[PDB]
């Protein structure tokens, strides 16, 4: 049981915006110019760590 | 606390501190001529943009405004008021003109006609750009038909890349045969300077000055005096702009004559090169240690 | 006029085309790099010219390998289309300086010298800026070089070493030191070689040609600051278990 | 306030219409508009002081 | 082996830029604006906290 939900938490640790505008990579590599998308990208990678 | 048990603790720490500061420049008399640069009555189109190497001098920064009436700098790598101090290997200047609405298209990451088809810039830059009005110079009551930019390209351009060549741009499969007709164009288009036009519409002369950091020996840098070379003392240096302290001794280390820096592992200085005379010297940190103390209760 | 013929083979590289990434000196340490190599054990291209389309690819970079000693080589030329419409490079060298110029040349199919008139090289410049003066680079033995450009920066690198009687490339380490970084800024595609031709005469010539790509090298550096071994870490499992393990 | 849907939009023209100096968006980039894809567009116009 | 290996680890974090333009303070001191160096001190100093 305990290994189950540590995993799980960890998964759904994901889905978290630490402060950015949004949590998918993607979004902010889309819709920021690239000089600025480094301090969104930081905040998710911080984050995860 | 005001009372203190029997026992040992550890407080602090002791250094040594420094006695006096050194300053190694090399031997520079010439002024950089920024003058030349800066009212040249005669700027190039943005398509084909000039650039001037500037070496082996002495720059001051502070005279630039006096020569052009600009409101400010917009630097990225280092600050305006700092330019006076560093010393760097080569400087490079671009003069051109634009429009209004493009002067925010020339910075590092930008997209754009003037970005990706005239001048680009890295994604690394480290510089200052310069841009002022010229409206009562570059602007004609019939309008101006001098100044030109291009328009059609196949491929984006790469960093510091210029491109001269003058065709017919194919938007169809037919081959254009040296003739603009239909999917055929040619890819310099004029702008249309006129006085009465608004303030995003009016020219703008741009210079952009580009440096280059310390890989090879210096050769220009500001006007700062230099002092004499002392050794075995705890002392503040300046080495071409590398400041810090420590203690200078002889090297017996065998650096190549391409070779100005020692690193460590920690990825810090460790060995210079004196600017003036060719020899090489090793910096150590000054003394220092902990302090612990022994008492018995303070009852 | 078109008077050269060529032929070519092909051999093993071995562990050559190693150079100094940068002007810092260290020294009893393990260094990790990224930058553009010549990878370990291929192809390098021998090419043989007797007196033809050498416009070869420039691609990312190039490795030069020669082995001769009459000096019947000197200089290089870099482009795109090779044509008057576009900016080409012009780098020659002779016993006493080098020159490099960045003109609009109209270049022959066939080019080499009189010897000393360029005439068979370009028909005539007549657009340019970038002029260059120097030492000239060229100085039983076996030179080597490296030709690259990123942002508007050519790049070249050089070495020279004494080989006995060997008809392949040798086997060991030898680093390469760098000479002359010029701010280029032009889209080269394609290079091509110059030879001197006295009058004319029968002539031979023979090179090895490799490419660059971008890799991940392991340096060592001994105890006096020079670079004795190194480890690729795309070469095969065993290696990338070195370059994990450092 | 007018409603602006079902149409491509070129941004880059923009540019020629007006003589302003530059852009001022927040969630987005000016130069990233061209990429992006929306469901509704809405414009506000009106004067007021400097 | 244990301890030699953490505190090389420990000396080898030294060199790491997190996010900033240098991982010399020095260099940061003599190249930047006095109140715009603080926003580049600060990543170094969470770093090695
Ligand atoms: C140099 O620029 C200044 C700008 O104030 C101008 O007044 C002066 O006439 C210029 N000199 C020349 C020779 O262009
Ligand atoms: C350089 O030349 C090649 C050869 O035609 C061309 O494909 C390319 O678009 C040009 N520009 C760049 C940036 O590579
Ligand atoms: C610099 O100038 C000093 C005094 O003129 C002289 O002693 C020294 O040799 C010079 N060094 C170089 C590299 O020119
Ligand atoms: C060189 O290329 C040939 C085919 O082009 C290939 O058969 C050979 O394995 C390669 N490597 C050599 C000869 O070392
Ligand atoms: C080598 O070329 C340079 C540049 O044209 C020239 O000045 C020099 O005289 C040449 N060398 C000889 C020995 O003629
Ligand atoms: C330089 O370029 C211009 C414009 O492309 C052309 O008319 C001229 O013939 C070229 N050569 C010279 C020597 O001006
Ligand atoms: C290092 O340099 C010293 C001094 O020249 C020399 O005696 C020694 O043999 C060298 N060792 C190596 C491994 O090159
Ligand atoms: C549209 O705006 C442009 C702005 O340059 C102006 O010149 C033109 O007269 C306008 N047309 C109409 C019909 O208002």
């Amino acid at each position: 049981n305990h290994n189950a939900q540590a995993l799980n938490t960890l998964v759904k640790q994901l889905s978290s915006k630490f402060g950015a505008i949004s949590s998918v990579l993607n979004d902010i590599l889309s819709r920021l110019d690239p000089p600025e998308a480094e301090v969104q990208i930081d905040r998710l990678i911080t984050g995860r760590l | 606390s005001f009372t203190v048990e029997k026992g040992i603790y550890q407080t602090s720490n002791f250094r040594v501190q420094p006695t006096e500061s050194i300053v190694r420049f090399p031997n520079i008399t010439n002024l950089c001529p920024f003058h030349e640069v800066f009212n040249a009555t005669t700027f190039a189109s943005v398509y084909a943009w000039n650039r001037k190497r500037i070496s082996n001098c002495v720059a001051d920064y502070s005279v630039i405004y006096n020569f052009a009436p600009f409101f400010a700098f917009k630097c990225y790598g280092v600050s305006p008021t700092k330019l006076n101090d560093l010393c760097f290997t080569n400087v490079y200047a671009d003069s051109f003109v634009i429009r209004g609405n493009e002067v925010s298209q020339i910075a590092p990451g930008q997209t754009g006609n003037i970005a990706d088809y005239n001048y680009k810039l890295p994604d690394d830059f480290t510089g200052c750009v310069i841009a002022w009005n010229s409206n009562k110079l570059d602007s004609k009551p019939s309008g101006n038909y001098n100044y030109l930019y291009r328009l059609f390209r196949k491929s984006k351009l790469k960093p510091f890349e210029r491109d001269i060549s003058t065709e017919i741009y194919q938007a169809g499969n037919k081959p254009c045969n040296g003739v603009a007709g239909s999917n055929c164009y040619s890819p310099l288009q004029s702008y249309g300077f006129r006085p009465t036009y608004g303030v995003g519409h009016q020219p703008y002369r741009v210079v952009v000055l580009s440096f280059e950091l310390l890989h090879a020996p210096a050769t220009v840098c500001g006007p700062k005096k230099s002092t004499n070379l002392v050794k075995n003392k705890c002392v503040n240096f300046n080495f071409n702009g590398l400041t810090g302290t420590g203690v200078l001794t002889e090297s017996n280390k065998k650096f190549l004559p391409f070779q100005q820096f020692g690193r460590d592992i920690a990825d810090t200085t460790d060995a210079v090169r004196d600017p003036q005379t060719l020899e090489i010297l090793d910096i150590t940190p000054c003394s220092f240690g902990g302090v612990s103390v022994i008492t018995p209760g303070t009852n | 006029v078109n008077l050269i013929t060529r032929t070519q083979s092909y051999t093993n590289s071995f562990t050559r085309g190693v150079y100094y990434p940068d002007k810092v000196f260290r020294s009893s340490v393990l260094h990790s790099t990224q930058d553009l190599f010549l990878p370990f054990f291929s192809n390098v291209t021998w090419f043989h010219a007797i007196h033809d389309n050498p416009a070869l690819p420039f691609n990312d970079g190039v490795y030069f390998a020669s082995t001769e000693k009459s000096n019947i080589i000197r200089g290089w030329i870099f482009g795109t289309t090779l044509d008057s419409k576009t900016q080409s490079l012009l780098i020659v060298n002779n016993a006493t300086n080098v020159v490099i110029k960045v003109c609009e040349f109209q270049f022959c199919n066939d080019p080499f010298l009189d010897v000393e008139s360029e005439f068979r090289v370009y028909s005539s410049a007549n657009n340019c800026t970038f002029e260059y003066v120097s030492q000239p680079f060229l100085m039983k033995n076996l030179r080597e070089f490296v030709f690259k450009n990123i942002d508007g920066y050519f790049k070249i690198y050089s070495k020279h070493t004494p080989i006995n009687l060997e008809r392949d490339l040798p086997q060991g380490f030898s680093a390469l030191e760098p000479l002359v970084d010029l701010p280029i800024g032009i889209n080269i595609t394609r290079f091509q070689t110059l030879l001197a031709l006295h009058r004319w005469t029968a002539g031979a010539a023979a090179y090895y040609v490799g490419y660059l790509q971008p890799r991940t090298f392991l340096l060592k550096y001994n105890e006096n600051g020079t670079i004795t071994d190194a480890v690729d870490c795309a070469l095969d499992p065993l290696s990338e278990t070195k370059c994990t393990l450092k």
